[PDB]
């Protein structure tokens, strides 16, 4: 049995830590909802 | 139960202790999460119950108490924030410029940020604070890195 617990408000944070890159990837999506890389 | 808008953890006591299996968004009386987090099972919120209303394994999304309400979209140019809610850790906003998933049916925004699997369902927001999708369905790229799609549902 599952339950929910509030974690916070949904707001934009000014001066938040900025990270991550922006890859452009060729992908396929199957009937099970699984993404895969196309090569 | 508590139906105030906000980000919530999705917990289970089936396994050892209380384990965080994912995250979700409460908006306009509807709870929104990823299908793989709950498998569409009913949820408890205090003494109240939340029943599934809509779900789709291929989109990997589910809504409780009502139809999917989130309809904001990434503009394809601007930086976004993952409001990451990791297991046992405080909610934290991380800013990033999304990449692109190129598919035969169109292009989808993607965020290249690495969090535990129990962070699935954390909302990705635009500069106005609107939820443009949920984090947690994507792919593992060559360097073992994780790249999640920005998964958004349709608002009827
Ligand atoms: N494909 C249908 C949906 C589905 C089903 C079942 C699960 C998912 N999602 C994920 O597995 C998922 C989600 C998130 Cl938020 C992150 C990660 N990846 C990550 O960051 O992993 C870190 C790592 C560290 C040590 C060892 C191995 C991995 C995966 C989707």
């Amino acid at each position: 049995d599952m339950y929910i617990e509030r974690a916070g408000d949904i707001t934009w944070e000014k001066d938040a830590e900025v990270t991550g890159n922006s890859p452009r990837l060729d992908v396929a999506l199957d009937e099970s909802g699984d993404f895969s890389l196309v090569e | 139960g508590e139906t105030t808008d906000g980000v919530y953890r999705v917990m289970t006591r089936r396994l050892l202790g209380s384990t965080q299996v994912g995250v979700g968004v409460m908006q306009e009386g509807v709870f929104h999460t990823m299908w793989h987090v709950t498998k569409g099972a009913a949820l408890r919120s205090g003494e109240g119950r939340l029943d599934p209303y809509w779900g789709d394994v291929k989109q990997d999304l589910v809504s409780y108490c009502g139809p999917w309400k989130l309809d904001a979209a990434w503009d394809g140019l601007s930086e976004v924030q993952l409001l990451a809610v990791p297991p046992g850790e405080r909610a934290k906003n991380i800013q990033t410029l999304p990449g692109i998933f190129k598919t035969k049916d169109g292009d989808i925004g993607a965020v290249a940020l690495d969090y535990p699997a129990g962070t699935s369902g954390s909302p990705i927001l635009d500069k106005c604070g609107r939820v443009i999708g949920l984090y947690g369905n994507g792919v593992v790229i060559k360097n073992g890195s994780y790249v999640s799609a920005i998964t958004q549902g349709k608002r009827e």
